[PDB]
């Protein structure tokens, strides 16, 4: 909903059913949270990964061997004469374990919208469940497509982003294949971003676009554009290419699920951790926190994120008389943006 | 009082021309409600002549089963046969998943209780005679459950006792039976369009404001709790369309704090009547200035009031000098953007945006004002009562109002009957609505409640409590009232909860079983739609237990907050 100015969830299921995209989740988190990976249907076998390995009990084999030589099925037609009473709960728990490993795929995004809704016909398993096309075996073609895709996703492909991204053979194999590109000419092969200090292949056209945004040599007041981002969506250079600012010698943030990095004017001022309850101001500067706070407030008020009423910092969490300067600016910022103060120390 | 006993017992027993099973499935309900019955007894309850076919078809469909426990054969519903099996009766051999449980708390006693729930006066030996094991067992259960109030020694049926006591009352006086208090509190909301889907659009809101003319509502409650519930699809532009069109005209009356205030919408056709008088505060010079230029004028923007400078403390002192006049009730904005801003608090300049018009002169107190007020009051409440006149401001008190209402009754525009049970005894209303009031009447059946929760702001006129009914108990320190920003949640006529503010205490007041689930659900629906200005919080909940440990009274309250979700606890 951030990069598609108007997004009503019924806009997504319109694609999934049409047959142009494939969801194929491929990683499980806790309970009721996963790693989904939207592929395109034209070239699905390329961007897909090999199926994970699991225990493979017998009921799993029952779910397969029927989806295998067939197109797709409903939940009920997976097996015969089993009701939701006793065999259902074992069949379902066998299913949602088979999908997070990545062997079956819903024909729409309706179930996962529910498995997040928390335990409260059943909505958890509704649409048609299809066996998933086997990922293309690693070859030269897979390599070229992955390299071109990465170049399309990131602006300037670095040694960093290939690290956070999961590609076989490490950055060493890409540099071998991208050199073949640079020879043919589809890539610039210029030192574009300085601190990366490597070989950023990028593309001929992107550099012309990248050369803008270059800070003007004369002094000027900053623009203060605040853009809040989920800590693990590819439009987040930190943790992948730029690396984190080295602060809080022991306590370190990362690309954890559910965390928020709120970077304004490129530099990251804050970091939320696990939905509130931790704020990680990194070398704050006054009136920049104002912009990030405005960002967070418009976000919570638009409803994209569950409200944050729980706040702490590194160790100075709430009303410490030992109050520091760096903890002060955070407070003066959050109160000014209108965020509530001292509703309670805890929450059940 | 013997005569009315036969009639009610007839109605209880589903043994009248009305209330007679007229279909095949219709009897099964009658059978599970009245308990097992002999077929010949079913025949006189049904409207058909041949009842054997219905029963045997039901049995083949396994909806009701034959029974032969006593000499006479009877027909119990399959839901009771699994329980009746604990008695002398024998269950069916064929597998029936309805008989998953065989023994209840006490099966042989409970069937006696349901038996008495339908009958009136009865004798102990008669209970066992129709269906009973031993006479000693009969006198046991009677002295049993005496603490539970079941089977009180009414004449020889505790819930029936109250019904007959009521109905036997108002037999000497030629009056129909009064309506229950809970029924009235179920009636007053829908009598003002709350939850109704008829009312919508601009016409709907011009209908609502009609009957809510005189009352003052907190500015934060308006258009968040009181209007968006009546008008099914409320958009804050609509109320701006009325106000600008010259059709209604808000006029504040007293402020509660820095932000919120009382704002009381008048209809424009008859404003001079439902207008109160000025607040009679002390007047400095700048106030005389504002009231001068607005004196002979129709409206003026903020700037034109004090030609000169309006910026800085020279003019900013005039802003605060004006927003003092408005809350007093002398000037009103030609729209509802200012008051929409005042409640928003600080971060041109809003809060003086629209035109500011002097207010039409309040009608000098007279008979025609008394007449109009006595007319209007009957529109807001179903049945005017000596109570409601109290909580509402009336410049003559109930004493002088009651007099002109007598002229109304003698003219024939209102019936002086005794309509609601608990209340004073000289309440009355218009004739047409009494019919509507006669619905919602609790039928004399052991029926399970509907659990249709509803949530109102405490100052909302739809809240009967404190107006006519009166607060049910102040047995301890914490007292509830009609303070601003307080919510009153009520599943049926009786209220279960109360909130003092979005984060303040909560009153478990009723402590009823399983009703708190629906009430918490309704609170959740409001919070989700965004109606409540905040998300709900409760720290001082209960008696101010604060939930450090579990108490016996609160037991279900927490588990209910888990039921809705306790988005904050």
């Amino acid at each position: 909903p951030q990069r598609v100015r108007d997004y009503q969830p019924a806009m997504l299921d319109e694609l999934l059913a049409s047959g142009e995209v494939m969801w194929s989740g491929a990683g499980q988190i806790g309970n009721g949270d996963g790693w989904v990976a939207f592929h395109l249907a034209d070239t699905a076998p390329l961007t897909l990964t090999h199926g994970a390995e699991i225990e493979f009990t017998d009921t799993h084999r029952v779910i397969l061997e029927t989806l295998g030589h067939g197109g797709a099925y409903f939940f009920r037609q997976l097996t015969d004469g089993t009701v939701e009473g006793t065999a259902g709960q074992e069949l379902k728990q066998a299913l949602w374990e088979l999908i997070w490993a990545g062997w079956v795929t819903g024909d729409t995004f309706a179930p996962v919208r529910a498995v997040l809704s928390g335990p409260r016909t059943d909505p958890t398993v509704s649409g048609r469940w299809s066996a998933l096309p086997a990922a293309e075996p690693d070859s030269t073609v897979r390599a070229h497509f992955q390299a071109e895709l990465l170049l399309g996703r990131h602006g300037v492909l670095t040694k960093g982003a290939v690290g956070a991204e999961g590609v076989p053979g490490g950055f060493a194999t890409l540099y071998k294949v991208l050199s073949a590109f640079e020879d043919a000419g589809r890539c610039q092969r210029g030192y574009f971003v300085e601190s990366l200090g490597g070989a950023q292949f990028a593309v001929a056209s992107t550099v012309d676009r990248l050369r803008s945004y270059l800070d003007n040599v004369d002094p000027e007041r900053p623009e203060y554009h605040a853009v809040v981002l989920a800590a693990t969506d590819p439009a987040n250079p930190y943790g992948a290419a730029l690396g984190w600012p080295t602060d809080s010698e022991a306590h370190r943030p990362g690309r954890k699920a559910g965390a928020l990095v709120a970077l304004v004017d490129g530099r990251l001022v804050w970091f939320l951790e696990r939905g509130g309850r931790s704020l990680l101001s990194f070398g704050a500067d006054a009136d920049a926190q104002r912009a990030a706070a405005g960002a967070l407030t418009d976000l919570v008020s638009a409803g994209r994120i569950p409200s944050l009423l729980v706040e702490r910092i590194n160790g100075v969490a709430v009303l410490d008389p030992d109050v520091d300067a760096e903890r002060a600016v955070v407070q003066d910022a959050l109160l000014g943006a209108g965020l509530s103060r001292t509703p309670r120390g805890l929450r059940l | 009082d013997p005569a009315v006993v036969a009639s009610t017992s007839a109605q209880l027993q589903h043994l009248t021309p009305e209330r007679a099973a007229r279909d095949a499935e219709g009897v099964a309900d009658l059978l599970r409600l009245l308990g097992p019955l002999t077929e010949a007894d079913i025949a006189q309850r049904c409207t058909a002549d041949n009842i054997g076919a219905w029963l045997d078809g039901l049995h083949a469909a396994k909806r009701a089963l034959p029974v032969t426990y006593a000499g006479q054969t009877w027909w119990a519903a399959v839901e009771d046969i699994g329980l009746l099996r604990d008695g002398i009766g024998v269950p069916v051999p064929v597998g029936v998943p309805a008989a998953f449980t065989e023994s209840a708390s006490d099966p042989l006693g409970d069937l006696i209780g349901r038996y008495a729930r339908t009958r009136g006066p009865f004798t102990t030996e008669q209970t066992a005679a129709r269906f009973g094991l031993g006479v000693r067992v009969a006198s046991d259960v009677l002295s049993r459950m005496a603490v539970d109030g079941r089977l009180i020694r009414g004449e020889f049926d505790a819930q029936v006792l109250k019904i007959l006591r009521r109905r036997s009352l108002a037999a000497l006086r030629a009056q129909v039976e009064p309506v229950s208090t809970d029924a009235y509190a179920r009636f007053l909301p829908s009598w003002q369009h709350v939850g109704s889907t008829n009312t919508t659009g601009v016409d709907g809101l011009a209908t609502v404001i009609e009957q809510l003319a005189g009352v003052p509502i907190p500015a934060s409650a308006v258009e968040s709790l009181v209007f968006p519930q009546r008008v099914r699809d409320y958009q804050p532009a609509m109320l701006d369309e009325l106000l600008a069109s010259g059709e209604v005209m808000w006029s504040g009356a007293g402020q509660i704090g820095n932000g919120d205030g009382w704002v009381a919408f008048h209809l424009a056709d008859t404003a001079p009547l439902t207008l109160t008088h000025g607040a009679e505060i002390e007047f400095t010079d700048t106030h005389r200035v504002i009231l001068e230029t607005l004196g002979h004028g129709g409206a003026y923007f903020f700037r034109q009031l004090t030609d000169g400078t309006v910026e800085g403390t020279a003019g900013q002192e005039l802003k605060q000098a004006l927003w003092e006049l408005i809350w007093a009730g002398w000037v009103t904005g030609d729209t509802f953007a200012p008051v929409r801003a005042v409640l928003s608090g600080p971060r041109t300049d809003p809060t003086v945006s629209g035109r500011w018009s002097a207010l039409p002169a309040a009608e000098p107190d007279s008979t025609v004002r008394a007449h109009f007020q006595a007319e209007l009051l009957l529109g807001r409440h179903g049945v005017l009562t000596k109570g409601a006149v109290g909580a509402e401001g009336v410049p003559g008190g109930f004493a002088t109002l009651y007099k002109v209402l007598s002229a109304f009754e003698d003219a024939g525009r209102c019936q002086r009957g005794y309509f609601v049970e608990s209340l004073g005894g000289a309440q009355f209303a218009v004739a047409s609505t009494v019919d509507r009031l006669r619905s919602y009447l609790d039928n004399v059946d052991p029926e399970r409640p509907e659990y249709h929760a509803v949530v109102l702001a405490a100052t909302d006129p739809a809240n009967p409590y404190g107006a006519a009914l009166g607060w049910p108990t102040d047995s301890e320190a914490h007292r509830p009232g009609r303070k601003a920003g307080a919510l009153v949640a009520l599943v049926d006529g009786r209220l279960v909860w109360f909130l003092e503010r979005g984060g303040r205490s909560l009153l478990s007041f009723g402590a009823d079983a399983d009703a708190q689930r629906a009430a918490a659900g309704a609170l959740t629906d409001l919070v989700s739609a965004g109606r409540i200005p905040s998300l709900l919080v409760e720290r001082i909940n209960g008696v101010a237990v604060l939930d450090p440990d579990v108490d016996a009274e609160r037991a279900v309250v927490q588990d209910a907050l888990l039921g809705a979700g306790l988005s904050r606890t």
